[PDB]
């Protein structure tokens, strides 16, 4: 349908070669590569038209190369990668008949290049059942989820009520917290809330699950530590309804 | 000479009230386009509005409207009857020698109107433990400043507004936890409403 980017998340060690791939919209002829951070904003890197580069002045002097082998595929290689490469990389495409054509944006790839993988941890997920004072006082029931101790910040939290994903009545922190607020290595914590009516929580036939998708190491990566290798995984916590 | 300046980097608006997001530009080519892009927390870029240089200033009563001052090279974005779904980052963009030049953005936050505030600090307990605890500050008014922690071992999240999507209900919520700590003392560095409920 829209502009496709692969991968979506990437967590890798420095020195590795990072390959980002984009597929423009069918029929589109210009393709743009952007970068986003908080300090520099939306930064044009390079953009093509009919598979020919038009402006690559935004490309760094070293380690960044991009090419478009055919009309529906472009790549952007970072070799070798560095920690400062960590950003959200966007690919956009237009019809390519005018410089003023509307740009459609893909979902973007969040790339985190680490110094080393010694500090990577998956999250621990705990669900906290609604206060009975809150049920008594407001006739509503708030569930709280805590995803704690993960690094880096590549987590996606989601609530699943009765096997199906819900979005209403759910507020999760826009930004996580540093457990050690004075460390570059510091692992993160993240909280969520799912508030339902007292009637819905007190039905023991309702199933609540807090799901946290973590993005970490891959198959190619290696592990020289006697703790569980922090691969990409999904850590869940769940609770059943309680009438009393 | 293709610039886009969004000087106010953060903006707030009361729910259902009107906010104007500023943008000024400089260009060289007299044939340019102007854009507004919305970026929700998903990081997806969605085009809000799009204007052409040598066309009129619209006589449009849509919820998302534009104020185009070509002589002043200004390009406001007006949002009427603001909703909580409007809370996102907004980028003003130019289209000249470079097809798209972005401004540095404006984080717009939409304050929910809480008309039935029931400030309370509750204690929840773990489904599989019920010995590791959390404290939930909830249902306070939207002007309440809940601030971060001071202890190195107590963690306080900022407030979060949820929309139950039924009964037009909204509620603010902040979480605090610490393995050490009691709920009656968790948010006492934030100015708590006088009528806050401690069961």
């Amino acid at each position: 349908a829209g502009v496709i980017q692969s991968p979506r998340h990437e967590v890798t060690e420095m020195g590795q070669e990072v390959t980002l791939r984009c597929k423009p919209i069918s029929g589109h002829n210009s393709l743009f590569w952007y970068r986003q951070t908080m300090m520099r904003g939306l930064e044009l890197l390079i953009y093509f038209n009919n598979n020919v580069p038009i402006d690559d002045s935004g490309m760094p002097e070293d380690r960044f190369s991009a090419k478009m082998p055919n009309a529906s595929f472009s790549t952007l290689k970072i070799q070798p990668s560095e920690p400062r490469d960590s950003a959200v990389y966007f690919c956009a495409s237009t019809w390519g008949r005018a410089s003023t054509d509307t740009q459609y944006f893909g979902p973007g790839t969040r790339l985190t290049v680490l110094e080393d993988l010694k500090n990577v941890f998956p999250p621990e997920v705990a669900v906290f059942e609604p206060s009975e004072a809150e049920i008594s006082h407001t006739q509503k029931a708030t569930l709280v989820c805590l995803a704690t101790g993960f690094y880096p910040d590549h987590v996606e939290l989601s609530w699943w009520v009765n096997g199906k994903e819900v979005h209403s009545g759910v507020c999760t922190d826009p930004q996580p917290l540093k457990e050690q607020p004075a460390l570059n290595d510091s692992r993160y914590a993240l909280s969520s809330r799912l508030r339902v009516s007292a009637t819905f929580w007190q039905n023991p036939r309702n199933h609540f699950r807090c799901q946290v998708q973590f993005y970490g190491l891959s198959e190619n990566d290696e592990w020289t530590q006697d703790r569980a290798k922090p691969v990409t995984q999904i850590v869940s916590a769940e609770a059943w309804g309680r009438a009393d | 000479a293709q610039t886009v300046t969004q000087s106010q980097p953060e903006m707030s608006v009361q729910e259902a009230e009107t906010v104007t997001l500023s943008c000024t530009y400089d260009t060289s080519e007299s044939d340019y386009y102007l854009f507004w892009y919305k970026q929700p927390p998903s990081r997806q870029m969605i085009l809000v509005i799009r204007q052409e240089a040598y066309k009129q200033q619209n006589a449009t009563e849509n919820r998302f409207s534009v104020n185009f001052q070509k002589a002043a090279k200004s390009f406001s974005l007006k949002i009427s009857d603001s909703q909580l779904g409007d809370a996102a980052m907004y980028f003003c963009a130019s289209s000249g020698n470079t097809p798209l030049v972005f401004g540095k953005g404006t984080r717009l936050s939409v304050i929910p109107n809480i008309q039935n505030p029931d400030p309370a600090v509750y204690q929840l307990r773990d489904s599989k433990s019920s010995d590791k605890s959390v404290c939930l500050f909830t249902d306070f008014d939207s002007q309440t400043n809940v601030s971060q922690s001071k202890d190195s071992d107590v963690y306080i999240t900022d407030k979060c507004v949820l929309d139950m999507r039924s009964m037009d209900f909204k509620s603010n919520s902040a979480v605090a936890w610490s393995n050490k700590f009691a709920c009656a003392n968790a948010f006492n560095n934030s100015i708590i409403p006088e009528d806050t409920f401690f069961p």
